[PDB]
């Protein structure tokens, strides 16, 4: 009847406030182009029981990784960040030109749970799987901590923090005695 | 004959449906591969990525694949686009890429693709990499798709 | 004749410049709520205050939009020149 | 509620009193140009849609990109074509029996009413081929004074403007 004027007005103001919130949200995610890294410090390393697991599926190699972490996150919190995520870049090379990498662990970190992230001798339940059992004879493995976050409505960058640990490896020894 | 009503009908109808379908095709072209803009429906990703989100999609324009990234691919048993996370990489510099994959909040791999002896993701069994997400329109479009 | 004056007989029998200044006030209070929203989001440093200010501004726009303005309906010719009777 | 109702109703009444009193043959052709551009756009749109339905994508990327860039620049030239030729001029009519005379002295007419303002404008011009010169008559008025919500948009209240039109046509055509 006569509510068509109110209908046109509600379409106009609804598209107006929708346009206003969209302009606000990409001006919000526009100016934060710069990112900041994190720091990694590992005291010692422990490496044990690297064994040749002769299995029915493949004849692969199995090993365990145990280390310590000390870090800080008091300069990484942002205004539109929601979730903090971990993944471990453990890159090495084999004899068949295969650049391998195995991740270790992750945490569902919310803003306000833990002000200082430092803990010793953790054990990762994820199986460190070797592809074509060429780790027996490697001379270096390296580790570098990286992370990933999600914004409110923006893009997904990955920022790898600076810091790497390089650990050698013996020739042929099954139950590795490390200090 | 029918001049004016057929005139304005073909005008507004063809304008709306042609413009919508070919800006969709323009997004298909500009994303490199096919790569439609998709919506999330996973349940095992909810502490990491909530329900009802739009996702854009970038592709292989002069960049190789890395680790620590969402990867969307085909499920051929149901023919459904499903996204997970990458966990393992295994490459050789001659043109074949075979690696493992495993989602978040699970101790279970992405089963259904291959057997236990073979790697899960081949380089041709992939859709791409999503850069961006919209957290509000996805609930609206899945409630529109769930309406008959 | 009289066979075509049925459905096309409703133009706006109201003011013009009064609704001009009214829509100026609507866009003004919307931009004012928006600017205090993002400066209070910049000060208080979380997004839920900006959400609450935007939703409160939308609710205030609805509460200033829905009312009839009966005085304006009673006197469209208060500012417009007075129309004649057929 | 919007002005477009009284705009197109007054345009229909103007065309009705034109055909009822002045007896001239209305024509078009810019509408036929709109037919041309919309049918050609739908032609290559449906051809590209069927060609993408029958063939896979990465062997169909580049010429489809060329087609969508061609459609974008075609819509751009269509937009500037509309903004440069079809502002408000809405009708063209030609005369009867040009026995030995050149087809000139042809009039265009337009109705101007801006966004939510009480200032109606009727601008009609004609090309007269005696000196190849245009003459334009303008009306800056308002119509909504006398009648009421019942909608008395009758000829019996608007006839002096048409009287001015036909005796101006008489004193200009001698
Ligand atoms: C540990 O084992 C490695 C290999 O087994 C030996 O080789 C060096 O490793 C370091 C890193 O541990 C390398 O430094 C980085 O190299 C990157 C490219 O090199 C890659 O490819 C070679 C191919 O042989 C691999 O050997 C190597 O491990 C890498 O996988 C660069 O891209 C890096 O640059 C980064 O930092 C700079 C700032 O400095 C940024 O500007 C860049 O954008 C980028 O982020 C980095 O330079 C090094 O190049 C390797 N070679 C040599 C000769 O040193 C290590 O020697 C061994 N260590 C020990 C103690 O045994």
């Amino acid at each position: 009847n006569t509510v068509l004027s109110r209908a046109n007005s509600l379409f106009a103001f609804s598209l107006s406030v929708m346009a206003a919130l969209t302009f606000g949200c990409f001006i919000t995610t526009a100016f934060k182009d710069r990112s900041v890294p994190v720091r990694l410090h590992v005291s010692r390393i422990m490496l044990k029981n690297v064994e040749d697991f002769t299995g029915p599926r493949e004849r692969s190699d199995l090993g365990f990784i145990t280390f310590d972490i000390t870090a800080d996150l008091e300069n990484i919190f942002d205004w539109n960040v929601k979730q903090l995520f971990l993944y471990l870049s453990a890159e090495y090379s084999t004899k068949n030109n295969a650049l391998n990498q195995v991740v270790l662990w992750d945490k569902i970190v919310l803003r306000g749970d833990n002000p200082k992230l430092l803990l010793k001798d953790m054990k990762t339940k994820y199986f460190f799987f070797d592809d074509g059992n060429g780790l027996k004879g490697n001379r270096n493995v390296t580790l570098t901590l990286s992370w990933n976050v999600v914004p409110n409505a923006g893009i997904l960058p990955l920022v790898t923090g600076s810091g790497h640990v390089s650990v050698p490896f013996p020739d042929t020894y099954e139950i590795t005695k490390s200090y | 004959m029918n001049k004016r009503q057929l005139y304005y009908q073909v005008l507004n109808f063809g304008m709306i449906v042609s413009s919508a379908l070919m800006i969709w095709k323009g997004l298909m072209v500009i994303t490199g591969s096919e790569s439609p803009i998709v919506v999330v429906l996973s349940g095992s990703m909810e502490p990491a990525f909530h329900r009802g989100d739009l996702l854009f999609l970038t592709n292989r324009v002069e960049d190789p694949i890395r680790v620590g990234e969402i990867v969307v691919f085909r499920i051929e048993g149901r023919e459904i686009p499903i996204v997970h996370r990458v966990l393992k990489i295994h490459e050789k510099q001659n043109g074949h890429i075979k690696f493992l994959t495993k989602g978040d909040n699970n101790a279970v791999d992405d089963r259904g693709l291959y057997k236990q002896g073979q790697h899960w993701l081949e380089k041709k069994d992939v859709v791409g990499r999503a850069r961006g997400f919209v957290p509000y329109i996805g609930i609206v479009t899945i409630l529109m798709n769930d309406y008959p | 004749p009289a066979m075509l004056e049925h459905l096309s007989s409703l133009p706006t029998q109201m003011d013009y410049k009064g609704q001009k200044l009214a829509e100026q006030m609507f866009q003004g209070i919307i931009l004012f709520s928006a600017i205090v929203g993002f400066i209070y989001g910049y000060v208080a440093e979380q997004f839920g205050w900006t959400v609450y200010i935007v939703m409160a501004g939308f609710a205030f726009s609805c509460l200033l939009t829905l009312p009839p303005w009966p005085i304006y309906r009673r006197h469209p010719l208060k500012w417009l020149p007075v129309q004649e009777s057929s | 509620w919007d002005g477009s109702a009284v705009k197109n109703s007054l345009d229909d009444s103007a065309k009705k009193v034109l055909l009822e009193k002045y007896k001239y043959v209305e024509n078009f052709g810019l509408i036929d140009g709109r037919l041309t551009i919309c049918t050609i756009s739908c032609f290559f749109a449906i051809v590209a849609l069927i060609w993408d339905y029958m063939h896979p994508f990465p062997e169909s990327k580049p010429v489809l990109a060329l087609c969508v860039i061609s459609y974008f620049v075609m819509m751009g030239i269509l937009t500037i074509y509309t903004s440069y030729k079809e502002k408000s001029i809405f009708l063209v009519a030609h005369r009867k029996d040009p026995t030995g005379m050149d087809p000139d002295d042809i009039w265009q007419l337009s109705s101007s009413l801006k966004r939510f303002d009480d200032k109606y404008t009727l601008k009609l011009t004609f090309i007269s081929g005696r000196t190849k010169q245009q003459r334009e008559a303008e009306f800056t008025k308002s119509i909504a004074k006398f009648f009421d919500h019942s909608g008395t948009l009758v000829m019996d209240a608007y006839e002096p403007e048409i009287s001015r039109l036909h005796d101006s046509l008489a004193i200009e055509r001698k």
